RNA sequence: AGUAGUAACAAGAG
RNA sequence: CUCUGCU
């Protein structure tokens, strides 16, 4: 645990509720006023979250899923779903977006174990994942910490602060704006090891006294879902393919690379990426509905789904037709207000009208 | 007595004597649902909650004395506190696992049997065949299958009953078991079920599964049978069939039904094929039902269909000239009759469209209580003589003759609710539904069937609509004999090449006309074995492969086409889809395509891939030349006409521009390459017969024609036509 | 199969 | 001997009285 | 089945303006019989309460317009890209050992 | 170089990609705090789209009522509760035309289920308004009060067990001039008794409880739903029923018919309407929500179509059918728990209940929530406020997508008398409405006359979020048909992972999951595959189940490892007990336990299907095998899984936070209850199977069942001279107990 | 502070 | 000092 320091009480806002007290002992309050239901401040869209979707795609070179072992196969379906799952297991467990989802699911079912035992201490929390490099080694490696605050959780809704501190090589000085809820510590030197030679870099450490929900922390153990949400989506987009041609394209469709889809812009126009590249990419748009979920995202997904579909009908040469288009624009507009989330997928919905329309 | 004591001690208290002895049995169940506690909204995330704490479960009170407080571990397996809102007490999974681990152990041989269903499921999936699995273009019909067969001979009342006696034999109450098959089960239940100390509730409830039959809605491409439903995940995808023969033994019901099935399909593939004997006789040793054979189960399986008989003539097997109907085998001893779709009114004034059989014929009822001699002609009940042994056995045998004339004041002798599609819309057999409301209540249909003068007819009393016998009056060509007249007989046949069923004399026993058109569902998965593997499937399914195909042999179809179309329209692939072609409209149609594929060949450019991949199938019919003009070329579809558009854009027939690919009533097909030589130009040339579309109107060579009566047009001059979803366009009648 | 596409995060120090 | 190879319909009718 | 009482007040207030008792409402409607009145309403209505059609060709839709203010900060619960881990080659396993004993 | 998930949909049509475009993976937006604000704005809205109807003031509760029936004609395309009594009854008329008998046979079969449907049918539903304790309860508990609450008060005509009997006693209740109830307050145990006057049970028995709707998906922001008192339920049950039974007469209604049996209706009766319009005729399919749907069905339209459905019928029946409709006209709705105010410079926190709004200064309430107090003060009465316009949260479904497709059979050309025709599908407040007509004009017209009908009825067309295309693709309840419905396997994402009933339950649950996704949400079998593997993972961590040869530790590893080293054959181990997963596509369809059991050691079968172990507890049938599961978008769904029985068939601890509030009578009442019930069922084994019958206290019942048992025992031998003087003596000291009391 | 967003948590009841 | 973590 952690002894309730005054450094600890304050990040972890010991004490800061307010004494919950009969109302008719406290009408003559002269500023007794309802709580605060402003309209959240609305905020701009910065590079960075496109910075960090783009490294969510990548490729490393450490595997990050160790799934258990299903009953052997023994019909012939059973084999080729176990070829496509090898497939598919080849191609995901190197992904970084898989290694977001591990470490958020290990984060968030540590917090919620330590919030039902533990509900009067605060409790040391190691950011820790294990992964398996490409040479068989399984490196058990360190994020940083969570220090977990009182965890009294009687609704769903309910939040548990906690103080967490990151390691990290990023100077926040460069962009600053990202780290506003952040306090940056610089607290080492790593002598990176590199292709010329040996470099010196300082080490930061991000604190920030976040939060969360019950329901978040639950949601946040099932962020394995989204592996689900994107490689069924791949198998649905092989699979058609396989009965137009008669044919298993699996093995064609990953080492020959010969299907791709339009999965990116870059100033030279779109670029076409394979099957793997779209799964990475539909596994990180995943992973970062489930970070970054919020009611903005529901709404703007739900309109945007709606004017997809007005858009496709379009393409189709379906000819459609709209009662109130602005209306449909401005209640899309009204779910675009702070999570650089939602705004970065506002973003990418007018580039693909842009696209789309040429 | 531990029961009387507990009942003692409530009694003592005072609240609780109070609640007993107000409460009566009926208000128990209300008061047993009494509780605090509400529905938790979102269970995964309460169980994530609590699997934290140190006691989460619940457990009764004897637990205390049956289990340490602890382990050697120290872990406290279970706690004093009282679970809430009940007696039970708090226990940790480490109660359970010790349990599990060194517990008192009891005897399980009993559990196969009360749980019978769930082994016999591991069983029958144990001895089953895995064959190779085969990725093609499925197409899942949603429909309600069988997902427990239940005990068929027992309806679900029946199953309660018994259950009732096997589980709770001093509760049952005045029932009593009648049909034998209730007193045999109950007797092997019981005696299993000797000194099953599991809880009467679960035997119960397995019970009621094991019997009771139960039904769902699922999307399904094989067969419906039970033994496939539940293997369904493992047999059909999206993508692919997994050739699966479940293990034990199969329902004879259902390897009758798929059958049946499998003759009607073949039979009706057949009838378009140049030499119709040979091709069912192809399909006959290619196609395999259930797993086995269809080669060898027609000589094994007597089930009476024209379409089974059709099959069986065609291996030499002697037939038997008869049909199920109503419960009823019908076997028809005269005369002949044609089949032909007609619209009637019922009496609840609801329009159906039931098929006729038109001309005079004369059929021998055989039933379980029953035997009857019927003659009828169109709508109209000649006579009916009945030999039942008992009244209801001859109130059943007379209104299955009256349903079977189909006369209109049997179709007007509808009354109450009576529906002709399911909850799903789709349209049920009208003779059926007909017959299922007229056993229900016959009262109006004998009230409004007529009387008729009836004379003392030796051994042949009348009879009235009330039931009860008369000698001078009876209903109308209806007699009651009491001879007990009581066919089964297999009378060899030669069959000709176009499936043609003879006699020794000549006659025409069965002919492909009269096989039924219905396109049913088989119980047993169905598996074709040819090149083309889609031969007998569905007609979704055929319209799909067939398009598949062709957009697969493009690179072939395409130059054959240009220099020789002749042989491409003999291509056999195109006869399945041929099969749905109604049998009237065929030569027009082909005609019609064969003409508009010839003007545009002969056309410098105007080449449509996509127009001729829609038309294509179409086209194998031999041609009939007819100055008549297509809107829409019409497929038979679970009786449906689907309408496919010469010239535009409709759901059967799909062409996404954008994506470039054909996709047939929502399932796609392929893309097609791009062909430099297509150069449609606006003009297409490949839509009206004789006519050249110029494309969109200018209003100047007229306001608007008709389709059909466009065919004024002399020659060389251009008007502006209806042709398409309300999209006008110039057209001129072509030079040649 | 090895992933193949057309380190400050995971150093060796 | 005499037997129905597939009675369909629920059968019975209330006419009989 | 008797409505009286209190009922038979509640089922006098709860009728269209017009009408004053449910009986009345009862014998209305009883006699009711459909002679245009949905055409004459239609008649009656303004003409500018209607679901005209806009038709979405290649140039309608515009761009959606985003919020202009401070840039957007992080908000996830931990370091997506720029987290930096510091490992161990010890292979033990996953779920496997003391978190704490490895940090 | 920027990865762009969205340009996906320039190569994959937006359908068959639709599932990307569910965010389902993260979680659902919760509400915060209380429902009172959600509450009064629905209130003001409703009110605002009635404002030119009549005022006028109710003589029994006192309350301001609004009617907005025959009001003016709409001049603008917002939306408008004046319906016209004149076109709902012209809609209803030529729906009975069209589709002859259809009322006559459904009134009928609501005849035979009014007469056969007893009290116990109420106990379905949940989070019943209890209006004995001004707070939601479990329908059976509701029932239950009120049923006690009515006995008490000399209401003693529903033990006949009849539903209808029960509503002749909330008249009778309503109709009395003084209520009395019983009210637990702790100051130490009060069982105080309340008095209630004729005006105030009135205004409880109307009252609407109001809460707000969590976890709700693909909305910013967050609605307020609502659901009724015990009163009011018994009445709707029998309009439901008859509109229900409407229903399924129809073919353009598929709310009825749910699941796959929706899919199929919708996708026949679609193929019907392209099959049956003409080849030259221009097709249209709209797809559009209905815009405050719920807010604009007023009641006393809803009563008109009552009232016309019940023509010729017998009295008695108009009578049960149209009470509900009227008690809806006349409903309340309360506002919730109220607000929070805070004090920062002194830092204090403070809850006021929402039945004090109608006083307190409107200083302490920021600007909107200031205009809402002001807006809805009229009507404010007792604590609730009077809602008789519009249907907040209706349960008439039923009826709305009667009147709903009503309508939309209004555009058959017999009806439209031009070229151009309407039909489609209705279901609650969406709509898919499909137009033929000749030319681009003649669907504008038709549109436009569909759109001026409904909003004649009181249907307000969604334009904001509808929109129209040719026929042939279109969304209608979250389901996207595109030429064909597509497979949608986002929706059921939320339903994968760890369900949370019990180890056996919750493992069975999830390989039926992956089965039923594999049948019908095109789950492919690689990725069947992972969703097992990932299930397995989660139901290990979740039920610290991992396999006894691992070294994790967990409080419950040491066990399991020691039962790994006991057993002989591991593979015959449940995944509960640590033992390995031989799941795979072959066998989703059966049960743990019966795959393991020729696996299992004989020990440890026996030890694991003990039948006499603790840990099993079986309720009623009607609860057995069976699970109740929410999905992302409709109502609770009933799911029945295949599972034996085993020890780890255990019950969950139960909530104990009602232990330290006013209300824990409740629960000791319960406790008791229980604790009758299962001594019944040690007497009448039968009463859970299927549920038991008579007058006589249970104590007669059970003294009678022992006595008779003893009389077999003996005769059979089963028991001594001894034991049956024993049973006998002790019968009759019960006998006494009862004379006694 | 911070979570979060139209109203709340930042323990509550004895 | 006790109770509760969906009441
Ligand atoms: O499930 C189908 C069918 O198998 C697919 C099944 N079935 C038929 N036979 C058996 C059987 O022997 N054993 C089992 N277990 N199942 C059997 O029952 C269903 C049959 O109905 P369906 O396929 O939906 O349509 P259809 O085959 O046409 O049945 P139905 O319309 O009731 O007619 C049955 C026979 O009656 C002939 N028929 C009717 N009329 C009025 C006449 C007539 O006036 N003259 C003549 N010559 N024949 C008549 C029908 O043509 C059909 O042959």
């Amino acid at each position: 645990n952690m002894k309730k320091t005054s450094q600890l009480k304050w990040a972890l806002g010991e004490n800061m509720a307010p004494e919950k007290v009969d109302f008719e002992d406290c009408k003559d309050v002269n500023d007794l006023k309802q709580y605060d239901s402003d309209e959240p401040e609305p905020r701009s869209l910065a590079c960075w979250i496109q910075s960090e979707f783009n490294k969510a795609c990548e490729l490393t070179d450490s595997s990050w899923v160790e799934l258990d072992e299903i009953g052997e196969d023994v019909a012939p379906i059973e084999h080729i779903a176990s070829m496509r799952r090898n497939y598919f297991t080849a191609e995901v467990s190197h992904c970084r977006a898989t290694e977001y989802i591990m470490k958020g699911v290990y984060i968030n079912t540590a917090l919620l174990n330590a919030s039902c035992a533990a509900m009067d201490d605060f409790q040391l929390i190691p950011m820790i994942s294990k992964c398996r490099t490409k040479e068989g080694r399984r490196k058990t490696n360190l994020y940083g910490f969570i220090i977990k605050g009182r965890s009294h959780l009687r609704n769903d809704t309910d939040v548990v602060n906690f103080v967490s501190m990151e390691f990290s090589l990023t100077d926040p000085r460069l962009e600053p704006h990202k780290w506003e809820k952040y306090c940056v510590l610089e607290i080492g030197d790593m002598l990176l090891r590199t292709a010329v030679g040996q470099v010196s870099r300082p080490m930061f450490l991000y604190v920030r006294t976040n939060g969360t929900s019950k329901i978040k922390m639950k949601w946040g153990m099932e962020m394995r879902r989204c592996l689900l949400q994107s490689l069924q989506q791949i198998e649905s987009m092989i699979e058609a393919e396989s009965s137009v041609k008669e044919k298993d394209l699996t093995k064609e469709f990953f080492e020959n690379k010969s299907e791709t889809w339009p999965i990116g812009e870059s100033p030279k126009g779109v670029e076409e990426g394979s099957i793997g590249k779209v799964c990475r990419t539909l596994l990180a748009k995943s992973v970062f509905n489930s970070l970054y979920a919020s009611p903005q995202l529901e709404g703007f997904s739900a309109e945007s789904r709606k004017l997809l579909l007005i858009v496709q009908a379009l393409r189709d040469n379906l000819e459609p037709g709209t009662f109130d288009l602005e209306g449909l624009y401005e209640a899309i507009e009204e779910c675009l207000i702070n999570d650089p989330w939602v705004l970065l997928n506002a973003s990418w919905f007018n580039s693909f009208l842009t696209h789309a329309l040429r | 007595m531990e029961r009387i004591k507990e009942l003692r001690d409530l009694m003592s208290q005072s609240r609780t004597r109070e609640i007993l002895t107000k409460t009566t049995v009926d208000h128990m169940a209300i008061i047993k649902k009494y509780t605090s506690g509400r529905q938790e909204k979102n269970p995964a995330l309460r169980m994530k909650w609590m699997m934290a704490m140190k006691y989460p479960i619940t457990a009764d009170k004897r637990i205390m004395e049956m289990i340490p407080e602890r382990n050697e571990q120290g872990q406290t397996l279970w706690s004093k506190t009282n679970d809430a809102g009940s007696d039970r007490v708090m226990v940790s999974p480490l109660a359970v696992t010790w349990w599990n681990r060194n517990g008192p152990t009891t005897s399980t041989v009993h559990y196969p049997k009360v749980y019978k269903t769930y082994f016999e499921k591991v069983e029958r999936l144990k001895h089953g065949t895995f064959g190779p699995v085969h990725f093609r273009n499925q197409v899942k019909i949603r429909r309600r299958v069988d997902i427990n067969p239940g005990h068929a001979d027992l309806s679900a009342k029946e199953a309660q009953d018994v259950i009732m006696e096997v589980v709770f034999p001093n509760e049952v109450g005045a029932r009593i078991l009648t049909s034998e098959s209730q007193l045999t089960i109950t007797k092997e239940k019981k005696k299993e079920l000797q000194d099953c100390k599991i809880a009467p509730l679960m035997v119960a409830y397995m019970l009621e599964r094991e019997l009771v039959r139960k039904t769902r809605f699922l999307p399904v491409a094989g067969g419906t049978s039970s033994v496939y439903i539940e293997v369904l995940h493992l047999t059909q995808g999206t993508c692919w069939e997994q050739m699966y023969t479940p293990g034990g033994e199969v329902r004879n019901d259902d390897v009758d039904q798929s059958l049946i099935i499998a003759a009607r399909n073949i039979v009706r593939r057949a009838t378009v094929s140049a030499d119709p004997l040979a091709s069912l006789l192809e399909m006959c040793h290619s196609t395999q039902i259930g797993g086995v054979r269809m080669v060898d189960i027609l000589r094994q399986n007597p089930t009476e269909e024209q379409a089974v008989d059709i099959c069986k003539a065609a291996m030499g097997l002697r037939i038997s000239s008869s049909f199920s109907f109503g419960g009823f085998t019908f076997k028809r001893t005269s005369g002949s009759s044609v089949k032909r779709e007609e619209e009637v009114l019922t009496g609840n004034l609801q329009t159906l469209k039931i098929r006729v059989h038109e001309g005079y014929e004369e059929f021998t009822m055989v039933g379980r209580r029953a035997t009857a001699i019927l003659r009828k002609a169109t709508r109209r009940l000649i006579q009916l003589i009945v030999s039942g042994k008992d009244e209801q056995s001859i109130a059943e045998a007379i209104i299955v003759a009256m349903v079977f004339s189909q006369e209109d004041c049997m179709i007007k002798a509808v009354r109450g609710d009576l529906n002709f599609v399911n909850r799903a819309n789709q349209r049920l057999n009208p003779m059926h539904q007909l017959l299922r409301h007229f056993q229900k209540d016959a009262k109006v249909l004998f009230q409004n069937w007529g009387i008729e003068p009836i004379d003392n007819v030796m051994g042949m009393i009348g009879i009235l609509p009330d039931m009860t016998p008369s000698t001078e009056m009876s209903l109308r060509g209806v007699r009651v004999s009491k001879m007990g007249v009581d066919s089964t007989e297999r009378v060899v046949v030669s069959i000709d090449r176009f499936l043609r069923v003879r006699d020794q004399r000549g006659n025409v026993l069965l002919s492909p006309e009269e096989v039924s058109e219905t396109q049913g569902t088989e119980k047993l998965t169905i598996t074709y074995s040819s090149s083309m593997m889609w031969e007998i499937n569905g007609p979704e399914s055929v319209l799909v492969n067939t398009y598949q195909w062709i957009i697969r042999n493009w690179e072939n179809v395409k130059i054959q086409w240009s220099q020789d179309p002749t042989m491409l329209y003999n291509k056999m692939e195109f006869e399945p889809f041929q099969s749905l072609v109604p049998k009237a409209a065929r030569g027009q149609y082909s005609g019609f395509v064969r003409v508009l594929f010839q003007q545009m060949r002969d056309v410098l450019g105007t080449f449509d891939t996509v127009q001729i991949i829609k038309l294509l199938p179409f086209a194998a019919a031999p041609p009939e030349q007819s100055r008549m003009q297509f809107s829409s070329l019409t497929v038979n579809v679970r009786g449906s006409g689907m309408r496919i558009v010469v010239r535009g854009n409709s759901p059967v027939f799909n062409y996404n521009k954008a994506t470039k690919r054909l996709t047939v009533l929502g399932k796609d097909a392929g893309a097609l390459m791009e062909d430099p030589d297509e150069g449609t130009a606006g003009v297409e040339s490949a839509v009206l017969r004789g006519f050249l579309i110029l494309g969109k109107e200018n209003k100047r060579y007229g306001p608007a024609l008709s389709i059909n009566e466009l065919s004024n047009l002399a020659k060389g001059e251009k008007a502006n036509v209806l042709i398409g979803q309300g999209d006008v366009v110039l057209v001129m009648k072509r030079k040649r | 199969y090895s992933p193949t596409s057309p380190s400050p995060t995971s150093p060796s120090y | 001997a005499a037997a129905a190879a597939f009675a369909a319909a629920g059968a019975a009718a209330a006419a009989a009285a | 089945f008797e409505i009286t009482g209190t009922m038979r007040r509640l089922a006098d207030q709860s009728l269209p303006p017009n009408f004053s008792s449910l009986e009345n409402f009862r014998a209305y409607v009883d006699g009711f019989e459909p002679n245009g009145c949905i055409e004459g309403k239609l008649s009656q209505m303004s003409k500018e309460v209607n679901a005209r059609i806009e038709p979405f060709l290649r140039t309608t839709p515009r761009p959606l317009r985003l919020p202009d203010g401070p840039p957007c900060s992080q908000r996830s619960k931990f370091l997506l890209m720029d987290a930096l881990k510091l490992s161990i080659e010890d292979p033990s396993h996953e779920g496997e050992g003391i978190p704490l004993y490895d940090a | 170089m920027d990865v762009n998930p969205t340009l996906l949909f320039l190569k994959v049509p937006v359908q068959n990609a639709i599932s990307t475009t569910f965010p389902y993976t993260g979680d659902p937006p919760y509400s915060h705090g209380t429902g009172t604000g959600y509450t009064m704005d629905t209130v003001n809205r409703t009110h605002k789209y009635s404002e030119k109807g009549k005022w006028t003031t109710n003589t029994e509760t006192g309350a301001p009522q609004l009617n907005p029936i025959d009001g003016p004609l709409p001049e603008d395309n917002e939306p408008s509760g004046y319906a016209q009594t004149d076109c709902v009854l012209e809609a209803m008329a030529f729906l009975e035309e069209s589709h002859p008998g259809i009322f006559e046979n459904s009134c009928l079969e609501t005849m035979e289920i009014v007469q056969q449907t007893r009290v116990d049918k109420l106990t379905q539903g949940r989070q019943t308004y209890d209006w004995t304790l001004n707070r939601n309860q479990p329908a059976a508990t509701a029932l239950a009060n009120t049923i006690e609450v009515f006995r008490s008060n000399g209401l003693t005509a529903n033990e006949s067990g009849r539903l209808i009997d029960f509503l002749k006693d909330v008249m009778d209740s309503m109709d009395k001039e003084e209520m009395e109830i019983t009210t637990h307050f702790q100051r130490t145990i009060g069982k105080k008794k309340q008095r209630l006057n004729k005006r105030s049970y009135l205004i409880r028995a109307l009252t609407l409880n109001t809460m707000t709707k969590d976890a709700e998906r693909g909305k910013l922001k967050r609605r307020a739903i609502a659901t009724p008192g015990m009163q009011i339920r018994g009445f709707v049950y029998f309009v439901e029923a008859l509109a229900r039974s409407i229903c399924e007469k129809l073919e353009q209604s598929g709310l009825p018919v749910g699941g796959n049996e929706k899919k199929a209706k919708l996708a026949n009766v679609v193929r019907k309407m392209m099959t049956n319009s003409q080849d030259t005729e221009l097709s249209f399919t709209i797809t559009g929500d209905n815009t405050k749907w719920n807010e604009n069905q007023n009641p006393r339209m809803f009563l008109a179509m009552i009232t016309y459905i019940t023509r010729n019928q017998p009295e008695w029946f108009r009578n049960v059918l149209s009470i509900a409709p009227i008690m809806f006209s006349n409903k309340m709705a309360r506002l919730g728990k109220g607000y929070m105010f805070e004090s920062k410079s002194m830092k204090l926190r403070t809850q006021v209940p929402a039945e004090m709004l109608a006083n307190i200064d409107l200083k302490y309430f920021n600007k909107s929530t200031r205009e809402k107090i002001e807006k809805i003060r009229p009507l404010l009465i007792d604590g609730t406020a009077s809602l008789s316009p519009g249907m907040m949260m209706g349960m008439f479904n039923m009826l709305s997508t009667v009147l709903g497709v009503s309508i939309l059979n209004l555009g058959q050309k017999k009806y439209t008398k031009t070229t151009y025709w309407w039909d489609g599908l209705q279901s609650s407040d969406d709509f898919a409405l499909i137009v033929n007509a000749p030319n681009h004009e003649g669907i504008q017209a038709g549109v436009d006359r569909f759109y001026r009908t409904c909003k004649l009825v009181g249907i307000n067309m969604s334009k904001k979020k509808s929109y129209i295309n040719r026929t042939g693709t279109f969304e209608f309840t979250s389901f996207f048909y595109r030429y064909g419905f597509v497979a949608n396997f986002s929706m059921e994402l939320p339903s994968f992972g760890v369900s949370g009933i019990n180890e056996s339950a919750d493992m069975s649950v999830g390989v039926t999951v992956i089965k039923n996704n594999m049948i019908n949400n095109d789950l492919g079998p690689a990725t069947a595959q992972m969703a097992l593997q990932l299930f397995i993972k989660d139901y290990r961590y979740t039920y610290r189940c991992h396999r006894g040869d691992t070294q994790i530790q967990t409080r419950r590893a040491f066990e399991l490892k020691k039962l790994w080293e006991q057993t002989r054959s591991k593979a015959g181990l449940l995944v509960s007990d640590g033992g390995p997963n031989l799941y795979n596509i072959r066998n989703l369809h059966i049960p743990e336990v019966c795959l393991k059991w020729e696996l299992m050691d004989e020990d440890y079968q026996g030890r694991l299907c003990n039948p006499m172990n603790p840990f099993v507890s079986h309720k009623e049938i009607d609860s057995v095998n069976n699970a109740v599961v929410m999905p992302a978008h409709g109502p609770a769904k009933s799911m029945e899984y295949d599972a034996v029985a085993t020890t780890h068939s255990w019950i969950p601890k139960r909530n104990r936070s009602i232990l330290n509030t006013s209300q824990r009578g409740i629960l000791e009442d319960e406790q008791m209850y229980q604790k009758c019930c299962n001594l019944f069922e040690k007497f009448f084994p039968s009463s859970s199977y299927r549920r038991p019958v008579g007058i006589s206290s249970m104590v007669e019942a059970m003294v009678s069942r022992a006595r008779i048992d003893a009389r077999i025992d003996f005769e059979s031998g089963r028991i001594k001279k001894e034991e049956f003087a024993e049973i006998m003596k002790i019968c009759s000291t019960i006998e006494e107990l009862r004379r006694q009391k």
